[PDB]
RNA sequence: AAUAAGUGGGAGAUAUUAGACCUCGGUUUGGUAUCGUCAAUGAAAUACCACUACUCUUAUUGUUUCCUUACUUACUUGAUU
RNA sequence: GGCGAAAGCGAAAAUUUUCAAGUAAAACAUAAUUU
RNA sequence: UUAUAUACAACCUCAACUCAUAUGGGACUACCCCCUGAAUUUAAGCAUAUUAAUUAGGGGAGGAAAAGAAACUAACAAGGAUUUUCUUAGUAGCGGCGAGCGAAAAGAAAACAGUUCAGCACUAAGUCACUUUGUCUAUAUGGCAAAUGUGAGAUGCAGUGUA
């Protein structure tokens, strides 16, 4: 019996929505390097005699690191949180969930700890919360948010209220299941 | 070494030779905390001194120095030091003399 | 098993004396009944719930006194519209009746002079505590002010030896910002007679004469 | 910060999430052995909050110690001399094992200086805490100046001088009069201070 | 986090059962005279965040 | 009126009815009413209306040196390459 | 593997990823093998 | 992608290497540091006291070591980091109230040096280290860029900010 805190991992919506959610997140990539070095080079060269402060468009991707994280969801900037499941030790991630309802934020969480950290270029990245509202990008958004309501935010005000858990499993399940089997085949001819 | 007035009945007299230099008497008194520091005022930012003429008694006695202090200069263009660099200790003192008086009782 | 417009175990704060007027739901009057659910405060000792609350605004209580008058009781009183006689209804109070359609112990509460206290247990006194109605001495009995505060509201309670409480003190036919300042008033003039109150007692109870008791906290 | 919301988590340890968070962690902790490498500190925030940054290599070490009294070498009936040396069974030894686990590192480790220590679960047969190695000589670690302080040579094997968290504390250090020896230098180099007579040169 | 369960034992405790030894079952637990008394209120105060908000 | 839990408020409530008004019940007015506040007179003035709670009673999520029984993953005990 | 404040342990260390010697070998931990 | 039926890509715990590249047990000990803690002796005997928070005690350092920037004092006309000396003082209490033990702020003297970490907001990882190729030289486990070649780094690096 894992205490019902637990389980909020791991019901995690299937993967036929989740894959679109991953296609957002290919638009929002923080930086590649080199693009980051041809983007800080033109500073260099043009921009150092260029004199304008206008073509920037410092562009709107998902944050990462945990300790940017909980910025980003207390100041109510944030839009959508996703957080890995595979994940140690919960205490970087045991609490955050919990947040979401008391601060209306819409979150869910994902499978996979690796492939957030598989795009962003570090190794294991567990904390990706976005905040990008651009019109690109907003049609796709509404549809994808109403799901994670009732399977994240709107399960999330009777997800403590149910669970046990932890199965006992399996063969002395099946000694279990023996003797209730044996004595319905008895229980059929005691009132027969 | 500003302090005055050791602690219990056995001295109302006497007055220990400063190992204080109460922070909040700086900022009434025209400093300026670092700059004075390298001048050299033993700065120390742990003592809160309660008295209103204890907090006096260093005032005056910060007035006794920092005018006698002569003000090298720095750029040696010497527009702001700003009291004096024709008082250069050539000129005017290279005393160098050790006892540094505490009033004297 | 609670009613709806006399609550009991739903504790308001102050917003939720509004609807307490609402009680009148007959036409007639209703005298309403206080009692308290009290813990520790037994009665046999000099512990006497006995005594009087200044209401300021007029509830009407039917208040009918005789007014036993030796040249002190309705010397000032006619401010207030006093009987006027010479304390002697009290050779007609006991032993006999008065007239048609009425009792011997016509009143809600007394007032004795000053000077006439030792006939009070001797020839009123076994008929009155069969009633239990017996005047006190601290139920504010001076009659040097005690004439226009007569009609502005004075009542007093006998302490059962049940442990009930049920007297009149006033009616819920009108506003409750009446109630606002009626009750928030009469509560605390009802610290200043008990004893030892910090925190002793959970809740109030407050009755009318045809009403199901209603809670406040 | 995420940081000082999961600190005001750990403190709330006698839940049904730390406790059964710790009784699945706990005996997952025992069939690995006293020693082993691990990369990350199980704790991270309490590996933080203890001087500690995250660069190569600031290395962790499980340990375990034996959760116990101390009973004293004699054998098999006890101390000649005197009954003021009698007792055995009950007595108690005087560092406490938080800097004890700190020597079960640094001569079994010949490389590495210690630097903290944070405990992380306790059950009956071992209490069992982690040490914060530092690397000494990374090419990397001489020009981290923030954390310099400890490559100089007067502050490796800060485990036996007694200068680690519990190391310090252990000794009897602070001031003033809770504390009034040790005052004279380190402990009980105060009961070599005071007894020190000065026959002057001209009494 | 749930409640640590000596809280949670003195939350029975602190329904009607017997306040005073309830008081005195946290200075036995913590326990001194002045750390056990805001210990003790703070049980009441999710008690009176909790005899109408705890309907659903 | 007994047999008013008791004891005090109360010095008539409530119900009914048509009329008044409202879309209407109803409240009110007056008539009537098992009793009664009143009288019947004593230990409580019984109508009207009670906080309380037990003789206890049906039911609920009770901590219990609780007892007994299963469970097994913690742990203890071996076996085999 | 272990325990001891450490030195070291009046010790059938039989538990210690592979703690296999390996073997002319084959993809796709070379095969049953070696405590 | 796991009827225990295949790949690939990560991750996660985790190996093996006559890999690369480098750090450590040891000697001494007077002084110093955390350790373990005995005894004749004194009480006219002895058992708690004492020898003593002591000789072996051994594991650790150095030209300093530990302490040190108060979770202190004192209670006053206040003081103010740590260490040693004079005195506080053979006084306060601990004491088979036996023998015997035993400090201390406060007073004056040398010297004087104050400040980084953690953690809100600090607000484009702006970080750090290898690698190779050159700059620059030098008996440097070296200074400048670069390929942005790795990897470390968000499970958080940096700057500003601390009883």
């Amino acid at each position: 019996k894992v205490p019902p805190p637990i389980h909020q991992f791991s019901q995690t919506l299937d993967k036929t929505t989740a894959v679109k959610l991953f296609k957002l997140l290919e638009k929002y990539r923080p930086e590649s390097p080199l693009a980051k070095k041809l983007r800080l080079k033109k500073i260099a060269e043009a921009k150092a005699k260029g004199k304008d402060v206008e073509p920037k468009k410092k562009p709107s991707y998902v944050s990462a690191g945990t300790n940017t994280v909980t910025k980003l969801i207390e100041q109510k900037k944030a839009q959508l949180v996703v957080i890995a499941h595979d994940v140690d030790p919960l205490e970087l991630v045991l609490f955050l969930p919990a947040l979401c309802r008391k601060m209306g934020v819409p979150y869910c969480i994902v499978k996979g700890k690796a492939r957030l950290g598989r795009l962003v270029r570090r190794k294991t990245c567990t904390t990706l919360a976005l905040t990008t509202v651009d019109n690109n990008d907003k049609a796709n958004f509404g549809k994808v948010l109403e799901a994670v309501k009732t399977n994240f935010n709107e399960r999330h005000e009777e997800i403590r209220r149910h669970w046990g858990g932890g199965i006992l499993g399996s063969k002395s399940l099946a000694r279990i299941s023996k003797l209730e089997r044996a004595k319905a085949r008895e229980l059929a001819q005691k009132q027969g | 070494r500003p302090v005055v007035r050791c602690p219990t009945i056995r001295y109302h007299t006497k007055l220990r030779a400063g190992r204080g230099f109460t922070l909040e008497e700086l900022k009434g008194a025209g400093i300026g905390a670092n700059f004075a520091k390298t001048i050299g005022i033993a700065v120390d930012r742990r003592r809160k001194n309660k008295s209103l003429e204890s907090r006096q008694r260093n005032i005056q006695r910060l007035k006794e120095y920092r005018s006698k202090l002569i003000l090298f200069p720095i750029n040696e263009k010497k527009i702001r030091a700003g009291e004096s660099s024709l008082e250069e200790c050539k000129l005017a003192t290279q005393l160098k003399g050790p006892v540094l008086p505490i009033k004297n009782e | 098993m609670a009613s709806k417009v006399s609550r009991d175990t739903l504790y308001e704060g102050v917003n939720g004396l509004l609807e307490a007027s609402a009680k009148k739901k007959r036409g007639f009057l209703e005298t309403v009944e206080l009692q308290i659910g009290l813990k520790n405060y037994d009665p046999q000792k000099d512990k006497r719930f006995s005594g009087t609350v200044k209401l300021k605004h007029i509830p009407r209580p039917k208040m009918k006194v005789c007014i036993l008058g030796d040249q002190q009781h309705c010397d000032e009183a006619k401010a207030n519209n006093v009987d006027f006689m010479d304390a002697e209804a009290l050779k007609k109070l006991n032993k006999n009746k008065k007239l048609v359609k009425k009792l011997a112990k016509s009143y809600d509460a007394f007032l004795a002079s000053e000077s006439l206290i030792k006939q009070i247990p001797r020839l009123l006194g076994p008929g009155l505590n069969k009633a239990g109605k017996f005047p006190a001495l601290l139920s504010h009995q001076e009659s040097m002010i005690g004439k226009i505060e007569e009609v502005k509201s004075t009542i007093k309670f006998q302490m059962k030896k049940v442990l009930c409480l049920s007297v009149a003190v006033g009616h819920v036919g009108m506003k409750s910002d009446e109630l606002a300042q009626n009750v928030n008033l009469s509560i605390n003039f009802l610290v200043s007679l008990l004893k030892k109150n910090w925190q002793n007692v959970r809740s109030l109870h407050v009755k009318s004469s045809m009403g199901p008791p209603q809670r406040l906290y | 910060g995420a940081y000082r919301y999961m600190q005001e988590l750990y403190r709330k340890k006698q839940s049904d999430v730390m406790r059964y968070l710790l009784r699945i962690r706990v005996w997952q902790y025992r069939q690995l052995t006293k020693l082993h490498r691990s990369p990350r500190p199980t704790r991270p925030d309490k590996a933080r909050r203890l001087g500690y940054r995250a660069k190569q290599g600031f290395v962790i070490y499980r340990i375990r110690v034996r959760r116990g009294g101390r009973k004293r070498p004699v054998p098999k009936g006890c101390t000649y001399g005197k009954p003021k040396s009698h007792g055995v069974n009950q007595l108690k030894p005087y560092r406490g094992l938080q800097s004890i686990a700190e020597e079960r590192v640094g001569r079994r480790l010949g490389g590495l200086r210690v630097l903290n220590s944070y405990w992380i679960a306790q059950d009956a047969s071992y209490k069992y805490f982690e040490v914060i190695l530092i690397d000494t000589h990374h090419s990397a670690i001489r020009r981290d100046p923030k954390i310099n302080w400890i490559c100089k040579h007067v502050h490796k094997h800060r485990e036996l001088r007694g200068l680690t968290s519990a190391g310090k504390s252990s000794r009897g250090i602070g001031k003033g009069y809770r504390y009034s020896q040790t005052i004279g230098g380190s402990r009980r180099a105060a009961w070599k201070r005071k007894n020190r007579e000065h026959m002057h040169r001209k009494r | 986090v749930g409640h640590a369960p000596y809280e949670k034992r003195t939350m029975e405790l602190l329904k009607v059962s017997k306040d005073k030894r309830a008081l005195k079952f946290l200075k036995r637990r913590l326990g001194t005279h002045i750390r056990a008394k805001r210990k003790r209120e703070e049980l009441s105060n999710i008690l009176t965040q909790l005899r109408k908000a705890q309907t659903h």
